[PDB]
């Protein structure tokens, strides 16, 4: 399994604990982009996994230097690939405005 | 990046 610290962060993200997540990432910034193949579970995956995305939580991850270049689910989809699969222009636009890469 | 597991 992943570290207790990463599991603690991911739980706080899933639970919508904005202030706790902010504090964890202030104190332990290197957690922000840690992902676990083959599920690709990660702080970001906990946000993007949801049919209705919590953009406050996504903004918090962005403030703490989350990136959008690694896969975010067990399909090995990047954030942009997920947006494409879901035909979600809201997510597409957010990702583009945050320099997310687009695969070929 | 890939987490230490």
């Amino acid at each position: 399994i992943a570290s207790a610290e990463l599991r603690e962060l991911m739980k706080a993200v899933s639970e919508g604990h904005y202030e706790t997540v902010n504090t964890i990432l202030d104190k332990d910034p290197e957690l922000v982009n840690q992902y676990a193949p083959p599920t690709y579970d990660s702080p970001l995956a906990r946000v993007l996994n949801k049919k209705h995305i919590d953009y406050k939580m996504l903004d918090i991850l962005v403030k703490h230097h989350v990136d959008f270049d690694y896969p975010i689910n067990y399909h090995k989809e990047t954030p942009i690939e997920l947006a494409c699969k879901n035909q979600d222009l809201q997510l597409f636009k957010y990702l583009v405005q945050h320099n997310a890469p687009i695969s070929e | 990046v890939d987490a230490v597991n």
